[PDB]
């Protein structure tokens, strides 16, 4: 069955075949389970407090003008007119649930955390509230990898007890006055190093006073959170994995156009692991109607950006495929064929950028290309190259420095000097004529006179006699 | 130039990045409108030296005191175009690939190294069927 | 290089690298998207056919040119031999002409005819230094003239 | 460059702003002209002999 195959065409379609495709009840019925993947994921942070912090001064920034009135609501679940009422009850609440914890301890934070999610969000804001927990495990993570880090890879700790002592736990004192107390030689060791183990697990409790819960609070939303995230992509692989024969289809038709077939269904699959992202059930329409244009979408807007040699913008094809569409019914119908004079009026366009869209289109040839008779050569032996000069130039050029090195030799200590100078004759950049004076120190008319008096002296002829030749 | 009296061999992605200038990042070759190469592409002009005989490409520096001052809006230096003959770029894989030269030439150097005959490699770099690594107890 | 009429003519070199950036580029977009498995293995095992048909093109499928039917030309068959080396094994070499040959029987063994419209195509650049040496002409220049 | 410079203003020439790119016959032929032909793109005024 693995029959020595090696085109990646026939490798990708026969691993694509095991799946088999979906009924118009899978369809839902996966979907279900995204909105339960997400589902699981936004009560997962609101019991952490730290959102609310970040978007609830979000509102003051909006007044403020620190924000704007759009990227941060997007209307509550079941803009100023309606924002400004909930909002305040969002801190109508929050001045209630604070109060407890400063029994119903946590309840009332709870009553607030129960009821955030009835406030909508955009992706914008969205994506820093999942990031910014989820920075907060990155380093505590570690930590308890760190207070392994010392406690066992110095003083020979017993990493099987202290672990469920302090897994997670990170604030009590476990194995500073229990563990020890044995007296094992693990247990009189850890007190050199007791401290710094104690200060690197003191940034965890400031962490969790950075965030005023606990690590058991703090991990198990970065944990939670993680449970039903994961749920989602094992729902997202299920339907982008199905309907991957829908792309082969849908790219086949722009399957001659400078783009290979691969790089097509390539693209079109970067389009449909949108549409299910974005797709949405409780419209009623099915799915094949939707993702059929993200992905026909995508398919021709790469074909577009990085198809031609020389690019061309994405506004300008339009106009291309614009012009040969009109350009097809002026000829079936004209007969004969259309003419940039005519195009004008059947377009729109001022008749002098039809001019200049006519001479774009037209892409590269290649230097390989046998020339006629296919004869043993190439187009590439008969391209000259013009950055090079001839030697003829380059032999007068150095003849030039000959002369002028003489002409100018005859002239006197600094009247030739001047002229060094003032022009840029075997020196770097030249220098400006009151900048001159400041090697001579006068700087005046004088000096700017020099010049011309003096280059007036070579144009007295038989001084530039055998400069007048090297004119034309 | 020194006499050379000539070697061969591998060359390492250690080496590969010393020869290099820049790295090429977009595929973009010119321009469209004005024919003057883009930035970060193939043909590039920040990598791969200027097009013009001492001169930037917006035009700040045309004259020959700066010769070697490289721009600051865009970092092409002025020296001569024959520099865009003997420079080099890379191109960053994000993942690696076996060099076919090493691997399809009839004796498999990749082959009769690690001893595995040549139809079970190609059957491991076509994701078509594992390999173990490290097998332990 | 742009040839004269408004259009370029470029190598196949440049339809090769421009496959390699793109499959590249695009790797790297599906990694960090985090797409499913059965797509960025076929992203893997399509970015490293492109580049095994830049290097030596044709132990594979010959990835055919794009806007004709003929295959590109990877870096290995510059190299590899055209019944000779790219280097010297071909030179072109200046200073040279050709013609018809024909018979005169009044020469001697070690000479031949040779026209004067090719004496003096063959032997310029030894003429503007006799034309100088001599002190015919002044410059370089100007003694371009008189060989016209 | 700096000698061409220093070459001007001693005759003080104007400069070119124009480079010549005329046809001429090619080297070593010679004959009459026995016919011209002169195409104009529709949208540019013809001269005083096409
Ligand atoms: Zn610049």
């Amino acid at each position: 069955e693995i029959g020595r195959t090696t085109d990646p065409v026939r490798m990708y379609m026969r691993e694509m075949g095991t799946v088999e495709l979906l009924t118009r009840e899978g369809e839902i019925d996966i979907a279900k389970r995204i909105e339960d993947g997400i589902n699981q994921v936004q009560c997962s942070v609101a019991e952490y407090p730290e959102a609310i912090t970040y978007l609830l001064e979000q509102y003051d920034r909006v007044e403020a003008e620190e924000a704007r009135l759009s990227d941060l609501i997007t209307g509550f679940v079941d803009d100023p007119e309606l924002a400004r009422e909930k909002f305040a009850e969002l801190r109508a609440q929050y001045v209630v649930t604070r109060d407890t914890i400063k029994a119903t301890a946590q309840e009332e934070i709870l009553k607030l955390s129960e009821v955030f999610k009835q406030f909508r969000l955009v992706p914008k804001q969205f994506d820093y509230l999942v990031n910014s927990m989820r920075v907060m495990m990155d380093r505590v993570r570690t930590q308890e990898r760190l207070i392994m880090k010392l406690c066992v890879e110095q003083c020979k700790m017993p990493k099987k007890n202290f672990i469920t002592l302090f897994t997670g736990n990170e604030t009590s004192d476990t194995w500073f006055n229990a563990a020890i107390a044995m007296n094992k030689p693990w247990s009189e060791k850890l007190h050199d190093v007791s401290e710094e183990v104690h200060r690197a697990l003191q940034k965890l409790q400031q962490i969790e006073e950075e965030t005023g819960l606990t690590i058991e609070q703090v991990k198990d939303i970065n944990r939670r959170m993680s449970i039903g995230e994961a749920k989602a992509r094992r729902a997202k692989k299920e339907m982008v994995e199905a309907n991957l024969r829908l792309v082969i289809s849908i790219a086949k038709k722009y399957t001659n156009r400078g783009l290979q077939f691969l790089d097509l269904i390539q693209e079109g699959n970067i389009g449909l692991m949108k549409a299910v992202d974005k797709f949405e059930y409780r419209r009623g329409y099915k799915f094949s109607t939707y993702a059929t244009w993200w992905i026909r979408q995508a398919i021709t807007r790469s074909i577009a950006d990085q198809a031609r040699t020389i690019r061309i913008p994405v506004h300008m094809i339009e106009t291309i495929n614009k012009l040969n569409r009109i350009s097809r019914q002026m000829l079936q119908e004209m007969g004969r064929e259309p003419t940039p004079e005519e195009l004008a009026e059947r377009m729109l366009m001022p008749e002098d950028k039809i001019r200049k869209v006519l001479k774009i289109a037209k892409e590269p040839i290649s230097m390989e290309t046998p020339i006629g008779d296919d004869e043993d050569s190439h187009l590439g032996d008969f391209i000259e190259d013009t950055t090079l000069e001839l030697p003829l130039d380059s032999a007068t050029t150095e003849s030039l420095r000959a002369a002028t090195h003489d002409v100018l030799a005859g002239l006197t200590a600094r009247e030739a000097k001047v002229l060094r100078m003032r022009f840029g004759i075997d020196m770097n950049t030249d220098y400006t004529l009151e900048e001159v004076g400041k090697q001579f120190d006068v700087t005046r008319e004088r000096i700017r006179q020099i010049e011309a008096k003096a280059l007036r002296k070579l144009r007295h002829p038989s001084r530039s006699e055998v400069l007048r030749s090297f004119l034309d | 130039t020194e006499e050379f009296d000539i070697k061969i061999a591998l060359a390492s992605p250690d080496m590969i990045r010393s020869w290099s200038f820049g790295e090429v990042k977009k595929p973009e070759t010119i321009n469209y409108r004005t024919f003057k190469p883009e930035r970060d592409g193939l043909f590039c002009a920040r990598i791969f030296g200027p097009v013009k005989d001492y001169e930037c490409l917006c035009g700040k520096y045309k004259r020959l005191k700066h010769r070697g001052v490289i721009c600051e809006k865009c970092g092409v230096e002025v020296t001569q175009t024959k520099v865009r003959r003997e420079r080099m770029g890379h191109i960053e894989l994000a993942s690696p690939t076996a060099h076919i030269w090493f691997l399809k030439s009839l004796p498999s150097r990749i082959g009769l190294l690690l001893d595995m005959p040549l139809r079970d490699i190609e059957r491991v770099l076509y994701f078509e069927s594992y390999v173990v690594i490290e097998g332990g107890m | 290089v742009p040839l004269d009429g408004g259009r370029f003519a470029t190598s196949d070199l440049n339809d090769l690298y421009r496959r390699v950036i793109n499959r590249n580029n695009r790797l790297k977009r599906l990694l960090d998207l985090a797409a499913p498995d059965i797509i960025v293995r076929n992203e893997k095992r399509m970015l490293q056919e492109a580049v095994d048909a830049l290097l030596d093109n044709g132990r594979r499928g010959r990835a055919i040119t794009g806007s004709n039917k003929r295959p590109l030309k990877s870096l290995a068959d510059m190299i590899k031999g055209k019944q000779g080396r790219f280097r010297q094994n071909g030179k072109r070499v200046d200073y040279s002409g050709r013609s018809v040959i024909t018979v005169g029987p009044y020469l001697r063994l070690h000479q031949c005819g040779l026209p004067k419209k090719m004496a003096l195509e063959l032997f310029k650049p030894f003429i503007y230094g006799k034309l100088e040496l001599r002190g015919l002409a002044t410059t370089i220049k100007a003694a371009k003239k008189m060989v016209e | 460059t700096p000698e061409e410079k220093l070459l001007r203003a001693i005759f003080g020439e104007k400069a070119s702003d124009v480079k010549d790119s005329s046809l001429r016959v090619p080297n070593g032929v010679s004959g009459t002209v026995i016919d011209v032909q002169v195409f104009t793109r529709d949208g540019v005024e013809k001269d005083k002999r096409a």
